[PDB]
């Protein structure tokens, strides 16, 4: 038996911490209970045992880049993060968080994963972001990003929905294994 | 629906599933089972129209299992294991927590709305039995206010923070990541502070002009939370007898922000401790 | 043989509908299907079955079995059959046009087949040759509801639509079908069967 170290960033616009904690509470989708306090774990099965889990609920604003990296050290994968509605995330990632993960752990099975998959072609979603001048960014531009990191994998997927999302983390599991 | 068969039509059963069925693999396996397998949204209530149109309709979740009752086991300092086993076992209560928002949706806060309409389920016989489900018998409803849900959260927190430290404390090869996880995600509710959660909603006086007759729960909050610090200590003394070079940061900053804690609920928070 | 012609293919689909039940049955009973580029310790066999309900597949990296389908919950045993786009046949596969470690080659042109779903998602299998390649692209399209894409689809509707229809014509051998039908006779508009009825 055995357990998985697995850090999770991002900006705070898009509540990854909605997403993590839907998926470990098994909840219906849109029923998740948020809780106070961050760090969440879970004991599953992916392939042959099932194993220990716990998720690194990291805030993402840019003052806690003292605290952040403290806890990467021997992390098995880090789980990188963003909103496919958000340019500005991809921004951040890009330009921010994607650099400075890669430069704090240049080792380490890396999976880039969007967010938002239903808004991403919400026709609303869509069209507020073209009155502001915004870009409902789709799929092979990640996919390039996911090129220009060669991440073990890139994968989208939704909290509304949790489409994909137990395949984000049989494939964030299955990285190390 | 009106479809199922006469004893499945317009019926609600719990299904003790494997060990490990994350809700959609078992929900996949019953579709398996059916055609028509199209799943509802509304997951808590049913559809009167359904009640009597054809097309079977269904929907399925997980529910929690009430803990049982070891009889002569209420009080003797019993090891987990036995406990750990009445956790799944021998079980005839079900429980399901229920979100709703029920106040007003301030932007920073939402701990002012949180109301739980658990749904408490009980079945004519006892998992596990010579069935891996059964018919639901009787169906119960319940409600919970902000007040509670801080309360239950803060004692389930308290009693899990208990669990980690005394399964480590009798096994020595045993990963520290654990503590590690729990130890950060108290000490920072950094997404966002849970304890100026409380204050906010109701440690402030205004709560206490919605509820001032109601304020004989705040102060149950303030001992839980109150029994909470002294946990906290045997946290960090356990996280400071394994603690490592990685941690030796992370630990120092646990215990900078845990006397912080401790003088500002001793005084800021005003409450007295043990 | 116009008015035999006219009555051939006039009643078609009984033949049409055997055809897709039979091929409905071939992807139940299926076999172990062909990855991609299964070179290195890769199971290049693996079995894809239906369902017997035909909603689901249960397929996935399975053992090479010589026998073939195995009975028993697959990797994956779902396959949404109502959302699937399409199936891509020939070039029109991405993983054709792979140029890299999964460059499949030209021998397999006619062996390209990969199921379109989650908008993003593909199974790029191969055929262990033509006819069952047909044959599954037939079933698929069974699923999908229309036509078939077999040459032995073909065959097998001429075949066996000429077997009906000549057992047919028994009856009416010795005589003729007057490509002109026979003009219909006036029927007295009363009703009133002096005989009784049945």
């Amino acid at each position: 038996m055995q357990a998985i170290k697995c850090v999770v960033v991002g900006d705070g616009a898009v509540a990854k911490t909605c997403l993590l904690i839907s998926y470990t509470t098994n909840a219906f989708p849109g029923e998740y209970i948020p809780t106070v306090f961050d760090n969440y774990s879970a004991n599953v099965m992916v392939d042959g045992k099932p194993v220990n889990l716990g998720l690194w609920d990291t805030a993402g604003q840019e003052d806690y880049d003292r605290l952040r990296p403290l806890s990467y050290p021997q992390t098995d994968v880090f789980l990188i993060c963003f909103s496919l509605v958000s340019p500005a995330s991809f921004e951040n990632v890009r330009a921010k968080w994607y650099p400075e993960v890669r430069h704090h752990c240049p080792n380490t099975p890396i999976i880039l994963v969007g967010t938002k998959l239903d808004l991403r072609d919400d026709k609303d979603t869509i069209e507020k972001l073209k009155e502001k001048k915004l870009t409902p960014i789709t799929y092979p531009q990640g996919l390039a990003m996911a090129k220009e990191i060669g991440a073990v994998k890139y994968l989208e997927c939704s909290a509304l929905t949790q489409r994909g999302l137990k395949t984000v983390f049989d494939e964030a599991i299955r990285a190390v294994l | 629906g009106q479809g199922f068969p006469s004893f499945l039509r317009n019926k609600i059963f719990i299904y003790r599933g494997k060990e490990y069925e994350r809700r959609e693999d078992f929900s996949l396996r019953l579709l398996t089972q059916f055609p028509n397998a199209e799943k509802m949204t509304s997951t808590t209530p049913p559809g009167e129209d359904i009640k009597s149109s054809p097309k079977q309709y269904m929907q399925c979740f997980t529910v929690k299992p009430v803990m049982s009752l070891p009889p002569s086991y209420k009080d003797k300092p019993v090891p987990e294991q036995i406990l750990n086993y009445y956790r799944a076992n021998e079980v005839q209560q079900f429980r399901y927590s229920r979100p709703f928002r029920k106040g007003e949706k301030d932007p920073d806060n939402e701990f002012a709305t949180m109301w739980i309409e658990r749904t408490t389920y009980t079945t004519a016989y006892t998992f596990p039995g010579i069935l891996k489900w059964f018919e639901v018998k009787q169906i119960s409803t319940e409600e919970i206010s902000p007040l509670e849900n801080a309360i239950e959260t803060m004692e389930l927190t308290n009693e899990r923070i208990s669990n980690c430290v005394q399964q480590h404390a009798w096994d020595r090869s045993l990963s520290v990541h654990p503590l590690s996880m729990l130890l950060s995600g108290i000490v920072d509710p950094a997404v966002m502070g849970g304890f100026s959660n409380y204050e906010k909603a109701f440690f402030t006086e205004k709560y206490l002009q919605e509820h001032p007759e109601d304020q004989e729960k705040v102060e149950l909050l303030k001992r839980l939370i109150a029994l909470q610090m002294p946990l906290l200590t045997e946290g960090i003394r356990i996280h400071g007898e394994k603690l490592t070079e990685q941690l030796k940061p992370l630990h120092e900053r646990l215990s900078s922000c845990f006397r912080e804690l401790k003088e500002k609920v001793e005084k800021h928070y005003g409450v007295i401790t043990l | 043989s116009r008015p035999i012609l006219e009555l051939k293919e006039k009643i078609q689909p009984e033949i049409l509908e055997l055809i897709k039940q039979q091929r409905l049955n071939r992807l139940v009973e299926g076999t172990c299907f062909r990855k991609l580029n299964a070179r290195r310790r890769q199971d290049k066999f693996w079995y894809c079955r239906l369902s017997p309900n035909h909603k689901v597949l249960h397929y996935g990296d399975l053992e090479e079995s010589p026998q073939g389908e195995v009975p028993h919950d697959s990797l994956q045993d779902k396959l949404p059959v109502a959302d699937i786009k399409a199936v891509v046949t020939g070039k029109d596969c991405p993983h054709m046009k792979e140029k890299g470690a999964l460059k499949q080659n030209k021998e397999v042109l006619e062996l390209a087949f990969s199921i379109l779903y989650d908008s993003n998602c593909q199974l790029n299998f191969i055929a262990p040759d033509k006819h069952e390649y047909c044959i599954w692209t037939d079933g698929l399209n069974a699923l999908l509801g229309k036509d078939m894409m077999s040459d032995l689809t073909r065959n097998d509707l001429d075949t066996l639509l000429s077997m009906e229809i000549k057992l047919r014509l028994l009856d009416l051998e010795n005589i003729q079908i007057p490509d002109a039908p026979p003009p219909i006779p006036k029927e007295p508009s009363n009703y009133d069967f002096v005989y009784d009825c049945n």
